[PDB]
């Protein structure tokens, strides 16, 4: 029923609002936070060191009324780096409570 | 799930999942 261009409209507008809140949100505490970032599905916040950063499911997604709960994570090592998955250079993240359904 | 129209409402609302799947992995 949620078609493809009432979804590409919406992650157009949460695209903007994350690019508002990256050039808007206050700097961080210090150099060791890891740094905030459009992912191309979710808008992450500046992380502290060594703890985990949760977002909620993006309010975009087809299903979103399905995952008001869920929220998707990152983590943000002691040396601020976000954690990265040994495939490659992509960070790790776990959206599992974004999936549909 | 059973009727034309059930197919062509999963076919449309596949478009919108492929879209998503895409921002994900990639």
């Amino acid at each position: 029923t949620v078609s493809l261009w009432e979804t590409v409209q919406k992650w157009r507008e949460y695209r903007r609002q994350c690019q508002r809140s990256l050039t808007e949100d206050p700097p961080p505490a210090t150099d060791l936070f890891c740094n905030r970032t459009f992912d191309e599905y979710a808008c992450w916040p500046d992380g502290e060191p060594g703890s985990f950063v949760n977002v909620s499911c993006p309010w975009y997604l087809p299903w979103a009324s399905s995952v008001p709960q869920g929220h998707v994570y990152r983590f943000c090592t002691a040396e601020g780096l976000w954690l990265q998955k040994d495939n490659s250079s992509l960070p790790w993240r776990d959206l599992s409570e974004c999936e549909e359904s | 799930g059973c009727f034309t129209s059930d197919v062509s409402s999963y076919l449309e609302g596949q478009a919108a999942k492929e879209f998503i799947a895409w921002l994900v992995k990639g």
